[PDB]
C-alpha cells in the first residue's frame, strides 16, 4: 500500500494533467512553461489547473498556495515539499 | 455439569490471558495480534461446547463462584449466569470478533501502536462478556462502564485529531445520561426488592415497576443510541474501521437493548413500558434510517444502519418479543460488522477516501468485496433464506399481527423501505456506475486476512439465521396465521423500496440541476439535531459554568459576605480605635464620660 | 501573478535543507545495531492448564459451598425414564387427531 | 480577510477563490463526472460572461449577489479531502509527529542503536547554532522601524548563510511518520 | 428572491455574507494594516524565542498568563455590588437552593405521611 | 512578566484606554473592554465572541490545535470556544428555521404516538384462551384457595 512518489513521477503526472488540457497545446508545455506570460491563459485557468492538481493527487492545495503556482514546476515543488519526497 | 461449568470460565479466563501477556511483557512481540486472534479462535471454539449441550437440553446454570462483598443484606458475589442469552450471544460475539481481528491485522498494518489497539480490542471484549454474562446488577454495571471507557478509548484512538476525542467524549457524555437511568433502576431494586442480582428480581415480581423501567429505557437509550441519545453513534465512526466495524455496529450498542431483553420479565407485565420501548424504538429506526438516506460517507451511512436496526430491536422489545429481537442481535452482528469491514476494504483500497460520491467502478476491481457488499445488504433488506429473513421478516410479521400502536408499525414499515434504500444507495455509488476516485489505482484485497475474516463472516451471514433460528427453543408463540396483504408486508415494502430508490439512483445521471429541498437538507443536516443539541445545550452550561457559577458565586458573593465583609468591618473599627491625637485632655474626658454613664446611665454603684 | 523573488529564493533554500533533512533520515544498512540477544502448546498452556485449574477450582472450592454453581433442573417429558429412580414417566393422554 | 503576507484579499482574489468553491460545492452536487463536467462547463460561461466588467461598483455588487447566491446553492455536505480541514482524515497522525527535541533526551543505550543518525544530527545541530547569530542580524539589519510589516522572512542573502528562521520548517516531522 | 441568511448568537454570519467584508475605503486598509504590523510584530517576536537553539524551555505568553490572571484573580478587584449583581447573585445563589429545599421537603414530608399511616409499599425494604 | 502588564481596572479615559489596548497588544479601535457593570471584567477585552473553529485552517498558527497565535488576545472564553466544544460556524440553514422544523417533527411524531395509542391496531381474533383457570396455579394462585371456574369452550 500507498506507494512513495518521486520528483520525477509527480513531474511526469503534473506535465500528463497538462498534456490533457485542451486550452494547452501539448508540445509547447515545458516544467517551466508560466500559464499567464508563456501559455497565455486566463486566472480562471490557472483555478482549474490546481483543481485538477488536487483531484489528480488527492490533496487540497490551499488558495494562499493555489494563486502563486504559476508554472508546472511550482506545482511539482509543491507537491513534494507537501509531501516530503526524496526521504 | 462439571463440563459446562470448566468450559463456560475457561473461555473468560483465555481471554485475560493475553491482557496479562501484554502487561508482563519485556521483548518486542513476536507477532501479538496473531497470539490474540488464534486466542479468540480458540474461546469460540471453547464457548461453542457450552452452547451445544444447552441446545441438546436446555441447561443453564449460576456460577457464583466469588463470594465478594456482604452489605448486611446485599450478599455481592462473583456471578456469572449461563443462561439462552449468555450461551448465544457469547458464541456470536467471539465470533464477530475473531474476524474482526483477522481483518484488523491488514487494516491496522501500519500502526506503530497495533499491540496498544488489540489490547483494547480484547479489554473491550473481555468488558462486553462481563456485560452479557453479569447475574447481578453490579457486575452488569462493571461490564456497562467497562464497553463505555473501551468505546471512549478506541473512539480517541488517533488522539492528535480534535474530532476523535470530541466524539468520544460525546460518547460518554451520552451513555452517562443513561448511566443515570441505569443507578435509578439499581437504586430502585436495591430499596424496594432487596436485590441486585435478576434471580431475587425476577422471583418477587414486582406490580408497581414503572420507575425502573423507565431507568432501564433510558440506559438502553444511552447505550442502543435511540431517539434523544442517538447522535454519538454516528459521531463514533471517527474511530478506527475494526472500532466500528466490531465495538459500534454489531456488539457493544445491542447492550442496551440486551439490557432490555435481559429484563423480559419485567417488560412483559407492564403495557406502559412496552408502549415507550414501542414509540422510542420506532421514533428512532425512523429518525435515522430518514437520516441515512441523504449521507455521503460510507461509515456514517452504516452508522445510521446499524442505529436504524437497533431502532427495530427496541420496536420488538416493545411488542413483547424478547427472543425475536436477540434473535435479531445475533442476526444482525453478522452481516452488519461484515458491511463495515467491506467498506473498510473500499476505504483501505481508495487511500483513506470514506466518501462515496469518490468511489464507483468497484464491482470488477473489488470482485470479492462486491460480492460480500451485495450479501450483506440483502441480509440487511430482507433477503429471503439470508441472515435477516430469520429474524427482522418475523418481526414484522409480529408487529403487523398484534396489539400494537399503530403509528409505529406504520413508521417501522417506513423505515423497512428505508433500508432497501440506502443499502442501494451504497451498491450504487459504490460498486457501480463509473469511477470516481483519483486516477492512480492501488486497489488491491489480495491479503488472506481480509479474505478469510471477510469469508467467515460471510458464511455467516449465509447460513447463520438458518442454523440458529433452528437451533434455539421456542420461547414464544410464533404467529403464523395472517393475511396475504399482511405476510407479504415486509419483502413488498422493502422490494418498493427497492424501486423508488433504484429511480432515484437513474435521475443522478441526468442533466437536470435543481436547488435542494428543506427535506433534502433535514435529512442530510442529521434532523438539524446536532447542529442545534450540541451548540446550544454545551453553551448554557458552559456560560453558567463560568459566569454564573464560578465568577459570580465562587469568586464573588461567597467571597464577599462571609470573609470580605468581616475583614473589611474589622479594618474599619481598627481603624476607629486607634484613630486617637495623642492627647491626654481628651483620654480623661473619656474617663469622666466613662464614670458618669458608669454612675448614673449603668447604675455599677448601687 | 505569483511569487517575488524573495520568496521563490526562499522557496529553494527551505526546500534544498528539507530534502537534505528528509534524506538525512535515512538508515545505515547496519542500522538499528541491536544488542546480542512444541507445536501445540498453545493447547497446553492456555487452554489444558486452564481447564485443570478451573475444573478443580469448581470441583473442590465452589461446588463444596452451598447454591454456587446452581443448575436448572433438566426438563422432564411424558415418556421418559428417571436415571435416579427408574420411574417411567407415564406418556400423554391420545390425541383428538387433527390431520 | 486573514492572510499572513498579504493584509486582504483583492477583488481578483475574491472571485477566484468564490470560483473554486462554487466549482467544489457544484461536484458535490453533481456527483458524475460528465454531469459535473457539463455544469461546471456552464459555470465557467456564467463566470465569462462578466469578466470584463469595469465599474468596480458594480463589479463588487454582483460578487456579493454570486456569494448570496453561492449560499442559497451550497450542498449541506460538501465533499472535504481527506486530509483537509474537515476532512475523515484530517489531523489523523499528529499523534504520531514526535518533535525532533525529544531525541535529545534518548538514554545513550538507545541511541547507540543508530550511531550514524544520531553523529549525522550532530553537525545538523552544529549548523544550526552557528547560523543562528549570522540570521538574528541578518534580519534585525533588515526589518524596518516598528518592526516587520507583513510575515513573510527574507531569504540567505550571502552565500554559507542559511535562511533566517528555518530550523522548525525545516526539521517539521513528516505528514506520514 | 433567495433567503437572506439570519445568524444567530451560536451560528454567526459567513465570512461572504457580511456587508463591511468589500471596504475598499482608506481607514479599512489603515486597520487591516495596522492589524497585519502587531501580528506580524508579536510573530517575529514569537519565533525568534521558538526557533533558538539556546533556548531550552517554555516560551512564555503573556497574553496567556495575562488571560489566566483575568479569569482568577482579577474577577473580585474589579467587582462593584450593584443592582444587577445583587439580583443575580440572589437568582443564582440562593433560588435553587429555596426551589431544592421546597421539593426535597414536599416530598419527605409526603413519605413520611404516607409511612406513618401505614400506606407506603414498604414490604422488602430493609436495605437504607 | 511584571505589573503593567497584567489586567486592571475599567479604562475611563482615553490615554488608560490607549495603554489598556497597548497592553493587550491590538488596536485602539479595536479595543471594546466590556460594559463597567462590575462583573469582575475589567479592562479585558471583548474579542467578538466566536470558537475557534471559524480561524483559517490553512493558516500557519503558533498553535494549530487551537488555531491562536502567540501573543494574541485571548477570548474571554478561549477554554470554551476551543474545537472540541462549542461551535459558532455558519450553518447551511437558519437556526430559526432548524429550531422549528426539529421542534415541529418531534412534536408532530409525539402527537401521532399519542393518536395511534388512542387508536391501536389489532386483529380480528377474541382473547387467547388457557386452560385451568387461565392458568391459576401456574399464574401465582394459592393452592389452599379455589378461583371461579373459567370455561372456554369449543367453535
Ligand atoms: C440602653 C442604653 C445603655 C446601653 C449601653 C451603652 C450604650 C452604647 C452601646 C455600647 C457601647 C458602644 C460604643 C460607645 C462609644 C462609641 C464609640 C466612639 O467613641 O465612637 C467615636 C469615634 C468614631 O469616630 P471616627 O473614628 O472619627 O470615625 C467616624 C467617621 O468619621 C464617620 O462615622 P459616622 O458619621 O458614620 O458615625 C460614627 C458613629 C455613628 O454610629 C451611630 O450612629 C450608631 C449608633 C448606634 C446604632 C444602633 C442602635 C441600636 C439600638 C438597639 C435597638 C433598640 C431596641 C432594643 C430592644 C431590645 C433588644 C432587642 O459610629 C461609630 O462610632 C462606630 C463605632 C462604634 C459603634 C457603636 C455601637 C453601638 C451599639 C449599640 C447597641 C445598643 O470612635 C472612637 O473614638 C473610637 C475609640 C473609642 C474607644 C472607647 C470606647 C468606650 C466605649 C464604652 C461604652 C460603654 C461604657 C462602659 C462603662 C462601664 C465600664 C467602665
Ligand atoms: C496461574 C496462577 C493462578 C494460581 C496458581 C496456583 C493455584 C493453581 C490452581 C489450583 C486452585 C487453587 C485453590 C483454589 C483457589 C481458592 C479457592 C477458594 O476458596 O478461595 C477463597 C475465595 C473464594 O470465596 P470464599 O467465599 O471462599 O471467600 C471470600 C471471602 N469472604 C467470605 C470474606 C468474602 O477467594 C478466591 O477464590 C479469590 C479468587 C476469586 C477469583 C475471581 C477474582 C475476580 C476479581 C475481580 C475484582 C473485582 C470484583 C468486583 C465485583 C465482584 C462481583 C460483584
Ligand atoms: C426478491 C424477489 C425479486 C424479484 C421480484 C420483484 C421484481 C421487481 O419488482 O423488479 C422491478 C425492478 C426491475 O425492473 P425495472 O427497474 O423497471 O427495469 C430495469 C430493466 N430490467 O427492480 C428490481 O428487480 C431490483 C430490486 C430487487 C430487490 C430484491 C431483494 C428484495
Ligand atoms: C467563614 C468565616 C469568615 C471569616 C474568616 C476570617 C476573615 C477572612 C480571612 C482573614 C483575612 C484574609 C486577608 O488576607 O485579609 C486581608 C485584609 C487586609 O490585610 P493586609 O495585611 O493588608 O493584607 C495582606 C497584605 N496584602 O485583612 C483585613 O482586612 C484584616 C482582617 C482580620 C480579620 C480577623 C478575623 C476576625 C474574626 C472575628 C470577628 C469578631
Ligand atoms: C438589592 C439591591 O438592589 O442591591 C443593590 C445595592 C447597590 O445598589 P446600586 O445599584 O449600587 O445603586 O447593593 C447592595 O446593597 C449590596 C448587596 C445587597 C444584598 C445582596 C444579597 C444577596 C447576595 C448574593 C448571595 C449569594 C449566595
Ligand atoms: C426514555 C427517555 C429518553 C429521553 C431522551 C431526551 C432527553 C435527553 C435530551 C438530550 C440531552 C443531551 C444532548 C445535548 C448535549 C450534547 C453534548 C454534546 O455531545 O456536544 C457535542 C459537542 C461538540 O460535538 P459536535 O459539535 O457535534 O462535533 C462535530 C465535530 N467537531 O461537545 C461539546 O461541546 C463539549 C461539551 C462538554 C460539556 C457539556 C455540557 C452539557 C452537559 C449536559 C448534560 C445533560 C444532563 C441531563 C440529565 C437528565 C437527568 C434525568
Amino acid at each position: 500500500d500507498a506507494p512513495p512518489l518521486t520528483l520525477e513521477g509527480i513531474k511526469d503526472r503534473v506535465l500528463y494533467v497538462l498534456k490533457l488540457y485542451d486550452k494547452i497545446d501539448p508540445e509547447k508545455l515545458s516544467v517551466n512553461s508560466h500559464f499567464m506570460k508563456d501559455l497565455g491563459l486566463d486566472s480562471l485557468d490557472q483555478v482549474e489547473i490546481i483543481m485538477a492538481m488536487e483531484d489528480e493527487f488527492g490533496f487540497e492545495i490551499p488558495d494562499i498556495d493555489a494563486e502563486k503556482l504559476m508554472c508546472p514546476q511550482e506545482i511539482v515543488d509543491y507537491i513534494a515539499d507537501k509531501k516530503d519526497v526524496y526521504e | 455439569m462439571n463440563l459446562f461449568s470448566s468450559l463456560t470460565l475457561v473461555t473468560l479466563i483465555l481471554l485475560t490471558m493475553p491482557i496479562a501477556a501484554i502487561n508482563f511483557n519485556t521483548h518486542k512481540f513476536t507477532n501479538y495480534p496473531l497470539y490474540v486472534k488464534t486466542t479468540i479462535s480458540c474461546a469460540f471454539i471453547t464457548s461453542m461446547i457450552p452452547t451445544m449441550m444447552f441446545i441438546h437440553t436446555g441447561q443453564e446454570m449460576i456460577i457464583s463462584n466469588w463470594h465478594w462483598l456482604t452489605i448486611q443484606t446485599l450478599k455481592l458475589s462473583l456471578s456469572f449466569k449461563m443462561d439462552f442469552f449468555s450461551m448465544m450471544f457469547v458464541p456470536v460475539a467471539l465470533f464477530v470478533t475473531w474476524s474482526i481481528m483477522e481483518f484488523s491485522m491488514w487494516y491496522m498494518h501500519s500502526d506503530p501502536n497495533i499491540n496498544q489497539f488489540f489490547k483494547y480490542l480484547l479489554l473491550f471484549l473481555i468488558t462486553m462478556l462481563i456485560l452479557v454474562t453479569a447475574n447481578n446488577l453490579f457486575q452488569l454495571f462493571i461490564g456497562w462502564e467497562g464497553v463505555g471507557i473501551m468505546s471512549f478509548l478506541l473512539i480517541g484512538w488517533w488522539y492528535g485529531r480534535t474530532d476523535a476525542n470530541t466524539a468520544a467524549l460525546q460518547a460518554i457524555l451520552y451513555n452517562r445520561i443513561g448511566d443515570i437511568g441505569f443507578i435509578l433502576a439499581m437504586a430502585w431494586f436495591l430499596i424496594n426488592l432487596n436485590t441486585w442480582d435478576l434471580q431475587q428480581i425476577f422471583m418477587l415480581n414486582p406490580n408497581d415497576s414503572n420507575l425502573p423501567l423507565m431507568g432501564l429505557i433510558l440506559a438502553a437509550t444511552g447505550k442502543s443510541a435511540q431517539f434523544g441519545l442517538h447522535p454519538w453513534l454516528p459521531s463514533a465512526m471517527e474511530g478506527p474501521t475494526p472500532v466500528s466495524a466490531l465495538l459500534h455496529s454489531s456488539t457493544m450498542v445491542v447492550a442496551g437493548i440486551f439490557l432490555l431483553i435481559r429484563f423480559y420479565p419485567l417488560t412483559e407485565n407492564n403495557k406502559f413500558g412496552q408502549s415507550i420501548m414501542l414509540c422510542l424504538g420506532a421514533m428512532t429506526t425512523l429518525f435515522t434510517a430518514m437520516c441515512a438516506l441523504t449521507q455521503n460517507d460510507i461509515k456514517k451511512i452504516i452508522a445510521f444502519s446499524t442505529s436504524s436496526q437497533l431502532g427495530l430491536m427496541m420496536v420488538t422489545i416493545g411488542i413483547n418479543q424478547p427472543h425475536l429481537a436477540f434473535l435479531h442481535i445475533c442476526t444482525h452482528a453478522f452481516f452488519k460488522a461484515m458491511l463495515f469491514m467491506c467498506s473498510g476494504s473500499i476505504i483501505h483500497s481508495l487511500n483513506d477516501e470514506q466518501d462515496i460520491r469518490k468511489m464507483g467502478g468497484l464491482f470488477k476491481a473489488m470482485p470479492f468485496t462486491t460480492t460480500a457488499l451485495i450479501i450483506g445488504s440483502l441480509a440487511l433488506t430482507g433477503m429471503p433464506f439470508l441472515t435477516g429473513f430469520y429474524s427482522k421478516d418475523l418481526i414484522i410479521e409480529s408487529a403487523n399481527t398484534s396489539y400494537t400502536n399503530a403509528w409505529a408499525l406504520l413508521m417501522t414499515l417506513v423505515a423497512t423501505s428505508f433500508t432497501a434504500i440506502y443499502s442501494t444507495r451504497i451498491i450504487f455509488f459504490a460498486l457501480l456506475g463509473q469511477p470516481r476516485f483519483p486516477t492512480l489505482i492501488n486497489i488491491n484485497e489480495n491479503n488472506p486476512f481480509l479474505i478469510n475474516s471477510i469469508k467467515r463472516l460471510l458464511i455467516g451471514s449465509l447460513f447463520a439465521g438458518f442454523i440458529i433460528s433452528n437451533n434455539i427453543p421456542p420461547m414464544t408463540i410464533p404467529q403464523m396465521t395472517m393475511p396475504h396483504y399482511l405476510k407479504m408486508t415486509a419483502l413488498t415494502v422493502t422490494i418498493l423500496g427497492f424501486i423508488l430508490a433504484l429511480e432515484i439512483s437513474n435521475t443522478t445521471h441526468y442533466l437536470k440541476f435543481n436547488y435542494p429541498s428543506n427535506t433534502f437538507k433535514f435529512s442530510n443536516l442529521l434532523g438539524y439535531y446536532p447542529t442545534i443539541m450540541h451548540r446550544l445545550t454545551p453553551y448554557m452550561n458552559l456560560t453558567m459554568s463560568q459566569k454564573s457559577a464560578s465568577s459570580l458565586l465562587d469568586l464573588i458573593w461567597l467571597e464577599t459576605i462571609l470573609p470580605k465583609t468581616i475583614s473589611l468591618a474589622q479594618m474599619k473599627m481598627s481603624t476607629t480605635i486607634t484613630s486617637q491625637k495623642g492627647l491626654i485632655k481628651l483620654y480623661f474626658l473619656s474617663f469622666l464620660i466613662t464614670i458618669l454613664i458608669s454612675t448614673t446611665l449603668l447604675n455599677f454603684h448601687e | 501573478s505569483g511569487y517575488t523573488p524573495d520568496e521563490k529564493l526562499r522557496l529553494q533554500q527551505l526546500r534544498e535543507l528539507r530534502r537534505r533533512w528528509l534524506k538525512d533520515q535515512e538508515l545505515s544498512p547496519r542500522e538499528p545495531v541491536l544488542p546480542p540477544r512444541r507445536h501445540s502448546i498453545f493447547a497446553f498452556t492456555h487452554v489444558l492448564i486452564p481447564v485443570w485449574i478451573i475444573h478443580y477450582y469448581l470441583k473442590y472450592h465452589v461446588t463444596t459451598k452451598p447454591y454456587t454453581i446452581v443448575e436448572k433442573k433438566p426438563r422432564i417429558f411424558p415418556g421418559d425414564t428417571i436415571l435416579e429412580t427408574g420411574e417411567v414417566i407415564p406418556p400423554m393422554k391420545e390425541f383428538p387427531d387433527q390431520h | 480577510a486573514f492572510l499572513p503576507s498579504a493584509a486582504y484579499l483583492t477583488h481578483q482574489q475574491k472571485v477566484l477563490q468564490l470560483y473554486k468553491r462554487a466549482l467544489r460545492h457544484l461536484e458535490s452536487r453533481c456527483v458524475h463526472r460528465d454531469k459535473y463536467r457539463y455544469f461546471a462547463c456552464l459555470l465557467r460561461a456564467r463566470f465569462d460572461e462578466h469578466k470584463n466588467e469595469k465599474d468596480m461598483v458594480k463589479a463588487t455588487q454582483l460578487l456579493r449577489e454570486a456569494e448570496k447566491e453561492f449560499w442559497h446553492g451550497q450542498h449541506p455536505q460538501p465533499y472535504i479531502f481527506p486530509e483537509s480541514p474537515g476532512g475523515t482524515s484530517y489531523e489523523r497522525y499528529e499523534c504520531y509527529k514526535v518533535p525532533e527535541w525529544c531525541l535529545d533526551d534518548w538514554h545513550p543505550s538507545e541511541k547507540a542503536m543508530y550511531p550514524d543518525y544520531f553523529a549525522k544530527r550532530e553537525q545538523w545541530k552544529k549548523l544550526r547554532r552557528e547560523s543562528w547569530e549570522r540570521e538574528v542580524k541578518q534580519l534585525q539589519e533588515e526589518t524596518p522601524v516598528g518592526g516587520p510589516r507583513t510575515e513573510a522572512l527574507p531569504p540567505a542573502r550571502k552565500q554559507g548563510d542559511l535562511p533566517p528562521l528555518w530550523w522548525h520548517i525545516v526539521t517539521r516531522p513528516r505528514e506520514r511518520p | 428572491s433567495f433567503p437572506k441568511y439570519e445568524p444567530s448568537r451560536l451560528a454567526s454570519l459567513p465570512t461572504t455574507l457580511d456587508p463591511a467584508e468589500y471596504d475598499i475605503s482608506s481607514e479599512t486598509r489603515k486597520a487591516q494594516a495596522e492589524r497585519l504590523a502587531i501580528r506580524s510584530r508579536l510573530k517575529r517576536e514569537y519565533q525568534l524565542q521558538y526557533n533558538d537553539p539556546s533556548r531550552r524551555g517554555v516560551v512564555e505568553d503573556p497574553a496567556l498568563i495575562r488571560w489566566t490572571c483575568a479569569r482568577s484573580a482579577n474577577v473580585y478587584p474589579n467587582f462593584r455590588p450593584n443592582t444587577k449583581t445583587s439580583l443575580l447573585g440572589a437568582l443564582f445563589g440562593i433560588g435553587p437552593l429555596i426551589f431544592w429545599y421546597y421539593v426535597f421537603k414536599t416530598d419527605r414530608d409526603r413519605k413520611e405521611k404516607l409511612i406513618q399511616e401505614g400506606k407506603l409499599d414498604r414490604t422488602f425494604n430493609i436495605s437504607y | 512578566i511584571t505589573k503593567d502588564m497584567l489586567p486592571g481596572p475599567y479604562p475611563k479615559t482615553p490615554e488608560e484606554r490607549a495603554a489598556a489596548a497597548k497592553k493587550y497588544n491590538m488596536r485602539v479601535e479595536d479595543y471594546e473592554p466590556y460594559p463597567d457593570d462590575g462583573m469582575g471584567y475589567g479592562d479585558y477585552p471583548k474579542l467578538p465572541d466566536r470558537s475557534q473553529q471559524e480561524r483559517d485552517p490553512w493558516y500557519d498558527w503558533d498553535h494549530p490545535d487551537l488555531r491562536l497565535n502567540w501573543g494574541e488576545p485571548m477570548h474571554w472564553d478561549l477554554d470554551m470556544y476551543i474545537r472540541n466544544r462549542v461551535d459558532t460556524s455558519p450553518t447551511p440553514v437558519n437556526w430559526n428555521l432548524m429550531c422549528k422544523h426539529l421542534f415541529g417533527f418531534v412534536a408532530f411524531m409525539l402527537f401521532m404516538f399519542w393518536v395511534g395509542e388512542t387508536y391501536p391496531t389489532y386483529q380480528p381474533v377474541g382473547p387467547k384462551q388457557y386452560p385451568y383457570n387461565n392458568l391459576y396455579l401456574e399464574r401465582g394462585g394459592d393452592p389452599n384457595k379455589e378461583p371461579e371456574p373459567v370455561v372456554h369452550y369449543e367453535i
